[PDB]
RNA sequence: GAGACCACCCGGCGCGGCGCUCCUGUACGGCGCAGAGCCCUGCGAUCGCCUGAGGGACGCGCCUGCAGAGCGCGG
RNA sequence: GAAUGGACCAACGAGGAUCCCACUGUCCCGAGCCGCGCCUCCGCGAGCCUCCAGCCUCGGGAACGGGCGAGGGCCGGCCAGC
RNA sequence: GACCGCAGCAGGACUCCGGGGUCAGCAGCCUCUAGCGCGGGAGCGAACGCGGCUCAGGGAAGUCGGCAAGCCGGCUCCGUA
RNA sequence: GCAGAGGCCCCGGGGGCGAAGGCGGCGCGCAGGCCCCGCCGGACCGGCCUCUGGUGCAGAUCUCGGCAGCAGUAGCCGCUACUCCGCGCCCCGGAGGACUGAGGGGGAGACGGGUUCCGCGGCGCCUGCAUCUGGCCGCGGGUGACUCGGGCCUAAGCGGCGG
RNA sequence: GAGGCCCGCCGCGGUGCUGACGCGCAGAUCGCUCGUCGGAGCCGGGCAUGGGGGCGAAAGACUCAUCGAACCGCCUGGUAG
RNA sequence: GGACGCCCUGCGGCCGCUCAAAAGACCUGAACCCGGCCGGCCGCCGGCCCGCCGGCCCCGUCUCGAAACACGGACCGAGGAG
């Protein structure tokens, strides 16, 4: 009841983790991004973005994000580089990519990301000061990540 | 690991601040086993632990121009910031006459 | 000045416990509890409060004797008084 | 509070006295499944006597 | 252990309400000892812990031993 | 040469040197038959000389030297 | 208008006015510079507001409309300012 | 550095001891002893803001008003309506 | 239409061969609403007649609970400041550079807190970044007096007094 | 060597910028500037005076962020054309 | 109250295990709200194969009169007044 992707006779392994404490929104973009890649190109991908010499593209969450030549490509002008969450997806990717050789015995090469579900998560709820004696919040933003790993499209 | 132990323990023997107590940059790993004054004592004869001199400020400037103002030469009337009186007060004047 | 800074000046207990109920009533100028009403011999009960009744009263405590007692009379206390009557 | 009085001495120190969680043994023995003293204080956060 | 091997003082908690010439004498009436000085502290968790050192000839090692310290 | 970020204009960049020019104003040191004087034949603020010196540079020219153009991504 | 005190100011005054000298970007008339914030990134991350909706011009109308009547504009999504 | 203000709150809260130099100074500016590197890091060097610095010539013409800045300032000797 | 009460439901109403509830799709009724089917669910539930009522919500600056867009936005702007290397953390050690500058970011008391003290281990929480840090969490300890202070004396004051 | 004398440190006040702050550092702070600084001074502890009361170099100020009459509970689910 | 194997530096994951079922820190699990994937480009009413044409101001409310530049209302669930 934790996975959305709905297997479909597909032989294609499966990694997840949740309650990660890392933003939500910038989660789900780094996922987006590797959707549709090899395992391997995915790998050298979130290493890259580390090294910031590939930029992670906002799609969704892109209000305040700044604009960067890296993004030229990408279809949308913003982008960014988020490193806790690029370290969080890479080893969900890992796991994936193990659980497919071990489960099905496929070749790494022969494995592309497939599909992807971050959720929205119950944040550890911290308080913040305001002026004039009020207390507001600092509630955290953390996901359910879910990285699938399979043969590729048609 | 956390020496802090040993700095506060060394400080106390050596009678000095944490500040000028200096531990051998080798030799960490036996200042770390040490854990009491007595093998905190033991380290400071092996030298291994050692406090530094209290390296005040040099007053060798500072007499050489107390030595000139004794000739009078840094005391003229721009060096003076104070009234006759009270660089030197008439009263004790009359009062030594 | 009012209120955050006077605050910053409060540095003394106003209110002590109190050696017959125990709270941080007494007031240590006057030597009065607020709540207790010692050193009064009668207890300082006002029923425009029942809930400050119901928070200090007969049944809240262990009630070690009066318990006892009942059920004495309930069993074989009541024998013993036509007994001496 | 160094130049403390005794009375005040003892009621404080059966407050560190019961200042101590659930005996791990006891939450097996009475199935408790809640696990925290909830009477617990902390210094900073807690008033005792106020 | 170092106090009562070094400065013969066997380290005991006491009833509270007990005193100093009542420690000495219990000590000395149950050890079978000779007790010349006794110093006492009612600790943070209100139990009073008293300091007793035997006298010279007694030594404190002898008492602890068939104490079980 | 252009800029908040981007974009724009250009690209084997660029770093360190060598000249040129310019900025400040004559470097440390050595020397002196300079120096008020002093007490010693030593001290001494200063002065001249070497020294339009020395130091500096983000401007121009050059390289004598390390270098420098993705099997990165799209396509 | 005379202890509902009248008149009178030496010395005082973070009191209220007027002028002179001095002085300065107050100004003519702005300019360059230095830090920090801003801005971009990494890690954290609120509050407030909210019928919806968020381009105009005119007309009617509770006589001063984003929404109605008639025209004229308008890919859509953001950013720094304001 | 743990108290009291919702908080490990550029907010308050009583005392004791108090080195050196410059100086009239327990002032300001540096330092010995002792303590220590604070709810985070980089890049960039926009507007604008804030805390400053300077500005030709004039000198309050600015403004409700010289607001703000600037001038002045220590000591010694003259000289004072 | 709702919730309960008294009856009925021809062999004694419908239910683990699947009740209520939830979800999607019909059909029926002018409509309030009802009914069926599938799926989830997992033990109860009605039609009709009579009876009873704390009986039907879009508003009340409505109460309570969740929670959105703003938004990865505003912000994380005091107290001069860190750097290199090493198990390398903002830990720690050595080395440079600083700062608080003896009405100290120094060392101690009174009060107020009440274990915050110390050692060992740890990071699940907190440390508004991080942590291998810590005032945080767990465990085990810790305050010794003829001479110091209380106690004692009296002050301002307050209590007591045949009454 | 006098003075409710003057300059000026801590202290104690709080003038101006009609500065910052104003979803603050803060339900009155922060920065400069300023009033004063041997005195009708300042500060701590104890103590007294209590709500139509107290206390007031008087401002209806102050009385625990509450004041032209405190706070707590109750009358009280007060009454409202 | 989670067999075993597979993995992972580890965290944790994947397989499955117990069970009637994970019912896995817990019964059912609505709405608001949000992420994946597939389909469209869209408010309401009417007509038709269905994206075109026509019509349509934001309710509740006092009020002579409210779309009002009058007032209350972000959203949803529960409670809520003869």
């Amino acid at each position: 009841v934790k996975y959305a992707f709905k297997s479909d006779n597909l032989l294609v392994g499966k990694s997840r983790r949740d309650g990660v404490k890392a933003s939500f929104k910038n989660t789900y973009s780094t996922c987006r991004a590797i959707k549709g890649m090899g395992v391997k190109r995915a790998f050298a991908y979130l290493d890259n973005v580390l090294n910031h010499k590939e930029i992670v593209p906002f799609f969704k969450f892109y209000k305040g994000v700044g604009r960067h030549s890296q993004a030229r490509g990408s279809g949308t002008d913003k982008g960014r580089w988020p490193e806790k969450s690029v370290v969080v997806v890479k080893d969900i990717l890992k796991q994936a990519v193990s659980n497919a050789k071990h489960a099905h015995k496929k070749e790494e090469d022969e494995l592309y990301v497939i599909s992807y579900c971050v959720n929205r998560a119950r944040g550890r709820r911290r308080r913040t000061f305001r002026a004039h004696g009020r207390i507001s919040k600092y509630e955290s933003q953390p996901c359910h990540v879910e990285l699938i790993v399979g043969p590729k499209p048609l | 690991a956390n020496l802090r132990l040993q700095k506060r323990l060394a400080a106390d023997v050596l009678k000095c601040g944490k500040r000028r107590v200096r531990f051998n940059p080798a030799h960490e790993k036996y200042i770390e086993q040490a854990s009491s004054r007595e093998a905190i004592r033991s380290l400071i004869e092996s030298k291994i632990i050692a406090k530094l001199d209290i390296k005040g400020s040099s007053r060798g400037r500072i007499r050489a121009r107390h030595a000139a103002k004794r000739l009078g030469r840094h005391s003229g009337h721009g060096k003076r910031r104070g009234t006759r009186e009270a660089r030197m007060p008439s009263k004790t004047l009359w009062i030594q006459r | 000045s009012k209120g955050t800074a006077s605050f910053g000046k409060r540095h003394t207990r106003i209110h002590g416990s109190c050696r017959r109920c125990g709270k941080h009533s007494f007031h240590l100028q006057k030597h009065e509890c607020a709540s207790c009403g010692y050193p009064s011999a009668k207890m300082r009960r006002y029923n425009w409060s029942y809930k400050s009744l119901r928070r200090r009263t007969q049944g809240t405590g262990s009630m070690s004797h009066m318990r006892k007692v009942y059920r004495a009379y309930n069993s074989g206390t009541l024998k013993a008084n036509a007994r001496k009557y | 509070t160094a130049n403390k009085t005794l009375s005040r001495k003892l009621r404080l120190a059966k407050k560190t006295k019961t200042n101590k969680n659930i005996p791990r043994w006891v939450i097996a023995k009475d199935h408790l499944k809640k696990t925290w003293n909830y009477k617990r204080h902390h210094w900073r956060r807690s008033h005792l006597k106020l | 252990t170092t106090q009562i091997e070094k400065n013969n003082t066997i380290v005991f908690i006491v009833d509270r309400r007990a005193s100093k010439p009542e420690i000495r004498k219990a000590f000395e009436t149950v050890f079978e000892t000779k007790v010349a000085r006794v110093n006492t502290l009612i600790t943070p968790l209100g139990l009073k812990k008293a300091f007793i050192r035997l006298a010279p000839d007694v030594q404190a090692m002898d008492v602890a031993s068939k104490m079980g310290l």
